[PDB]
């Protein structure tokens, strides 16, 4: 799965079959789950 | 990782990384020795303090021994401790970061009259001077008490920063729940409370909060706990003190970071790039200050309890002293605990308790005694303090809650950078860094006092005995009184009911009777124990623990609790009621300079007060929140505590009564040697699975219990809130209306319009979220528990890397898992399926939960498709030793379920059909409370049947999956240490089975470019066959039997040619090999036809039944495809929507 992994201090994107080994939700915080933001009427900020 | 790991006690001094440094101005040496740049160890005790202590001042759970740490081997074995500890800290990103930061967090110089640094340890000869920030000593008198001391107060109150000392105790431990505490996170948050020393932030000693109401005192005073051990030691104290926006301030914060700046400055503009100065010192400066104060501030044990997913106390975790009697464990590094943490983690570690024990210091914060109508003494019961200091006096009454308002706190903190920065070398000592050190002296009050009726801690405290010998008995007062005196008081009534009934038998002479009974005691136990009865409350439905009364003697005047609680409410459960001290706050007045303002102006000016305003409401609820947190929740933690204590009271009662049977049995009978050897072992496994029972009452009084404190905020804390709030608005919506008509320079419509605008309603100040009270108590260590205690003992996950097949066990369990270097992987359901060939292929997982025993329960799941060929009897999956345990079988065309204890007795079950070459979800249940055998295959019930008659099936603890001569698929095998329920099964193969795949006959998935025959759900041996009738041919199925209509072979197409699997709302194309390629069309008589040419070929939509997991759905322009009414006689396929739901659903067999 695509998450993120420290490398020196930058956090680099990062596909890792570690993710494959976790059952589902592992506490709140996984790190190879994500969101996806659209522009929106709603919202609406100055690109 | 990188810590030095060179040293050892017998290390020479080489002057570099072992001196032998002065203890601050004193005749006193000690031995150092240098973990990493400006961060020492010094492993003996702490010389500041003595080690023989007057007995007036040792204080209440403390440990005084003066011999330890005195011997050479001990100092080794301590040295080591920190090394791996720091190991540990080092080895995570986050606390990699903090030590790092701490390294470079050198305090501030001193100037010329170059520069001189005040953090150094002097060689005894005072000519050789050693950079150190932090140094780590022993523990100091008391050797279970941490603690992290400054080197000069001065230094670390003003800014400059001071050399902080540590007293650490890495070799005992407490148990807190379920878990053992971390010496890591108890040494990370001694490391955290120095960087307010080494910025030189420490707060005055008298800033300080309210922590704890003392409810158990008969007047009212509070605990106090400094703002410093507030914002370090975590948990969700906290979120009630740190807040958006605050209700809480002082000078300290605006000031610390104003002096912080200046600071910075003096470094700006002055020390860097100043030649005289040099890297070791100018660059670790640098970095001090990429920091910002605030990230200290934010920076807790929270933080590092979730990236080191450790579990710590999360509630009034500086009082525990009050809530627990904690009972230390020794720890040996490195053989409970390594660089990995605790083997076997916090739960399941191994420790020995120490002989320690019994040497702690007992010293009540109150005695209760309580005596009969005669006013003689029947029980004497300690109350113990928190350890906190007190008052003085009341904060909530005469706290001010301001009008005017004046994640990750290691972002900033580079690794890389400081490890370069070369060490501490040539160092300017500056004379005079640090204090006399001072000891602190404590003398502990003891308050006695009398009562005719029984406190909870009475109730408890009649739930111990020392007598070998004891019976139990449900009368308090019976068992306080009596004259033997070997009664002592339980709650469990169906235990003792039980026991009861076996008075008068026959003594236990089988071992088969020992079962019987050891059984019995278990379920009865269960029973007792998890006992709980849902009623309706003000605020909603709460699981109530049915025994609490009978427990803690509260609502326990009636014949029942439960109905006297459901009638007075949650707050009729605590002593204290009304603690509640409505907040002084700031008068409301509008300026009288707006009064001629433009109206343009004076709107936007009225908006900006509007917002301070609602901004002032949500502090005011705040200040709610916390007298509640303070005052009230205090009260059901304790509750929560002392229940708990019960439940342990309790359990150990039974496991005593067990372990004498077993002890007298092993004792005098003539049970054989191994069947006693197999008693022991299973006894073993029981009083595991009473702690398991334990553990989900020890659960249930803390939903129960929170829940009823959260009932208490909304029906008596929030109305109150409520009252002072529209008191406060009513008074806002005067002045402001008095203000507006005074108003020189606007006119009447526009008065009106602003009044309107500007004013306030109840809706502005109802803050009450319920899920955000219930959020509170879900901590990172509520998680972690959850995680590490929940029901799987093993989940089989599988997948395809390059060039390796990877097969593991995501319970988090102790599985280990050994398998066929060959076994291979294929898509199954909704995953990767392994292959077992039937020939030399086999895996084996292990868990000692796995050996079973008398009283656990458990379910065994997975999917399995089986190439079925032979009828004999052959081990597919299984769990056998010595005859004993479970078996599935290959039988005939079904599976057989064989379940055999250690007496001989059998369930020997048939499950018919489940070789049919197609995927099939089997799912066992075994329940020792329901004494309940449930077999499910698929969406079926198949079996169920009383367990009652078999007893001991204690087996090895490795499960072996071999799949004898039966060439199979096996996917997401689970097991479970719980029964399964009819609704978790259907939930479990449904949810599983749409994942957006269509399936063919066999439940694999349909595949485009692949040549299946098509089958109606009604008709479903009656493939579609092709029959022409005017110089073109349609589609039918054939009810003339062997009219040699030769079944048509399908085959589906995608527009895309790179799409394999076909997938709900898929667009399809039907296609057939006849003589050439023929392409299914819909005629004008919505009839089916096979046509040549692909371009008229209509796309039709495959969709499936979410029940129906073998068959699929066919779509044109909304119009659904099904089989015709009898005409030819022939069945057509046909596009129309109204014949019955059935003939719509068809199958791909390959």
């Amino acid at each position: 799965f695509i998450g993120f992994h420290q490398f020196n201090n930058i956090a680099k994107l990062v596909a890792s079959n570690w993710y494959n080994r976790q059952i589902e939700r592992s506490s709140r915080t996984l790190g190879c789950s994500w969101e996806f933001i659209p522009v929106d009427d709603g919202w609406g900020e100055r690109p | 990782m990188n810590i030095n790991d060179n040293l050892s006690i017998n290390s020479p001094v080489d002057n570099k990384n072992v001196v032998v440094v002065r203890a601050r101005k004193t005749d006193t040496v000690f031995k150092a020795f240098k973990v990493a740049p400006n961060i020492w160890v010094a492993p003996e005790r702490y010389y500041g303090e003595s080690l023989s202590i007057d007995e007036e001042y040792k204080v209440d759970g403390g440990i005084y021994d003066s011999n330890f740490l005195s011997q050479d081997s001990e100092k080794d074995k301590f040295l080591q401790a920190i090394i791996t500890l720091l190991k540990r800290i080092n080895s995570t990103n986050a606390g990699e970061k903090l030590l790092s930061l701490i390294s470079t967090a050198i305090p501030f110089p001193y100037g010329y009259i170059g520069y001189r640094e005040t953090n150094y340890l002097s060689s005894e000869d005072n000519k050789s001077f050693y950079a150190s920030n932090i140094v780590i000593f022993g523990p100091g008198a008391n050797i279970v008490e941490n603690n992290t001391v400054f080197y000069k107060k001065e230094d670390a109150e003003n800014g400059m920063g001071t050399m902080t000392e540590i007293w650490f105790q890495p070799f005992l431990t407490y148990k807190y729940d379920e878990f053992y505490i971390d010496p890591a996170i108890e040494l990370i948050k001694c490391l955290i409370k120095s960087l307010y020393f080494l910025y030189g932030i420490k707060p005055s000693d008298d800033l300080v909060i309210p922590y704890r109401l003392r409810s158990e005192l008969e007047n009212i005073e509070y605990s106090q706990l400094n703002i410093v051990d507030l914002l370090v030691s975590g948990g969700i104290d906290p979120k009630f003190i740190n807040t958006d926006p605050y209700w809480f301030t002082d000078n300290y914060f605006s000031n610390a970071k104003k002096v912080f700046e200046d600071h910075r400055n003096i470094y700006e503009t002055e020390i860097e790039g100043n030649n005289a100065i040099g890297n070791d010192i100018k660059l670790r400066l640098k970095q001090k200050f990429r920091i910002n104060i605030n990230d200290i501030w934010e920076l807790n044990l929270n933080y590092f309890s979730k990236e080191f997913s450790i579990m710590m106390p999360d509630r009034f975790n500086n009082a525990l002293k009050h809530f627990y009697r904690k009972q230390y464990y020794k720890i040996d590094y490195p053989e409970n605990y390594s660089i990995n943490g605790f083997v076997n983690g916090q739960i399941n570690a191994q420790l020995s308790l120490s002989d320690r024990n019994q040497d702690i210091i007992n010293k009540p914060e109150e005695i209760i005694n309580l005596l009969n109508g005669n006013n003689v003494s029947l029980m004497r019961s300690n109350i113990y303090g928190d350890g906190l200091k007190s008052t003085v006096d009341d904060f909530y009454s005469n706290y001010k809650i301001p009008y005017n308002r004046a994640d990750s706190s290691l972002d900033n903190v580079n690794i890389g950078v400081i490890d370069n920065i070369p060490e501490i070398i040539d160092v300017n000592p500056y004379k005079e860094n640090c204090d006399k050190f001072s000891p602190v002296q404590k003398i502990t009050s003891t308050r006695e006092i009398n009562t005719n009726i029984p406190w909870p801690i009475n109730y408890l405290q009649a739930q111990n005995t020392n007598n070998e010998k004891f019976s139990l008995s449900s009368d308090f007062v019976e068992v306080v009184s009596s004259k033997d005196k070997s009664l002592v008081y339980s709650f469990l009534s169906n235990v003792m009911f039980y026991l009861d009934s076996i008075k008068d038998n026959s003594p236990i002479d089988t071992d088969k009777k020992y079962y019987l009974w050891l059984r019995e005691i278990f379920r009865n136990y269960s029973f007792d124990i998890t006992a709980t009865q849902e009623i309706n409350t003000n605020c909603g439905i709460n699981k109530v623990v049915t025994w609490f009364g009978k427990a803690l003697n509260i609502l326990n005047t009636s014949d029942s609790f439960v109905e006297e609680f459901q009638n007075l409410g949650a707050i009729s459960l605590i002593n204290k009621k009304e603690n509640l001290s409505m907040p002084i706050i700031e008068s409301y007045e509008i300026p009288n300079d707006m009064l001629g303002l433009p109206l343009n102006d004076l709107n936007e000016k009225l908006f900006n007060i509007y917002s301070k305003n609602t901004a002032y409401f949500k502090k005011i609820y705040y200040n709610f929140l916390d007298q509640w947190w303070t005052q009230y929740y205090s009260q059901y933690f304790d509750l929560i505590c002392m229940a708990k204590r019960s439940v342990l009271a309790q359990e150990t009662l039974i496991k005593r009564i067990i372990q004498k049977k077993l002890s007298y049995l092993i004792g005098n009978s003539n049970i054989s040697s191994d069947n006693l050897a197999l008693m022991n072992l299973t006894t073993t496994n029981t009083l595991r699975d009473i702690s398991n029972e334990s553990q989900i009452a020890m659960n249930n009084v803390d939903s129960f219990l929170n829940n009823a404190a959260i009932c208490v905020f909304e029906s008596n804390i929030y109305p109150k809130f409520i009252s002072f709030m529209e008191q406060c608005i009513n008074n806002i919506n005067i002045k402001t209306k008095e203000f507006i008509q005074k108003c020189t320079n606007i006119n009447e419509d526009e008065k009106l319009q602003l009044i309107n605008q500007n004013v306030f309603n109840s809706l502005d100040f109802e803050f009450l979220n319920i899920q955000n009270m219930k959020s509170l108590f879900s901590s990172e260590t509520a998680l972690l528990i959850k995680e590490e205690t929940w029901p799987y003992e093993l989940v089989l996950y599988a997948f395809k890397e390059p060039g390796n097949n990877v097969i593991g066990d995501a319970s988090g369990k102790n599985t280990s898992i050994e398998y066929s270097k060959d076994i291979g992987l294929v898509y199954g359901i909704n995953s990767d399926a392994l292959y077992l060939n039937g020939s030399n292929q086999s895996i084996s997982f292990s868990n000692d939960f796995f050996e079973n025993g008398l009283t656990n329960s458990f379910s065994i799941y997975f999917w399995l498709r089986n190439l079925g060929k032979d009828t004999i009897k052959s081990k597919l999956i299984g769990s056998k030793e010595d005859n004993c345990g479970w078996e599935i079988y290959f039988q005939d065309t079904g599976l057989v379920f064989n379940m055999i204890d250690s007496n001989g007795n059998e369930k020997n079950i048939y499950l018919s059909d489940v070789s049919n070459n197609s995927w099939h979800y089997i799912t066992i249940s075994v329940d020792r409370l329901k004494e309940q055998l449930l077999i499910f295959i698929d969406d079926n019930l198949v079996a169920n049947e009383s367990i009652k008659e078999i007893l001991n099936i204690y087996s090895s603890n490795i499960i072996s999956l071999l799949s004898e001569n039966n060439p199979s698929y096996i996917e997401g095998l689970t097991i479970l240490n719980k029964p399964t329920t009819s609704q978790e099964v259907l939930s479990n193969y449904f949810e599983v089975l749409n994942n957006s795949y269509i399936r063919d006959s066999n439940e694999e998935r349909l595949e485009y470019n692949k040549t299946y025959q098509l089958y109606n759900y009604v008709f479903s041996d009656k493939p579609i066959c092709e029959v022409k009738q005017n110089n073109n041919i349609y589609l039918t199925i054939n009810n003339t039997n062997n009219l040699n209509l030769q079944a048509s072979k399908f085959k589906l197409l995608s527009i895309n040619p790179n799409k394999q699997y076909v997938q709900k709302l898929d667009e399809v194309i039907i296609s057939v090999l006849d003589n050439m390629e023929k392409y299914i069309d819909i005629s004008e008589d919505n009839r089916l036809q096979l046509i040549d040419n692909k371009n008229n070929a209509k796309k039709m939509i495959i969709s499936n039944d979410i029940f129906i997991s073998n068959c699929l759905t066919l779509s044109y322009n909304g119009k659904y495809i099904c089989l015709s009414m009898k005409d030819e006689n022939h069945n057509w396929m046909i596009c129309n929507n109204d014949m019955s739901k059935y003939l719509y659903l068809w199958s791909f067999k390959p």
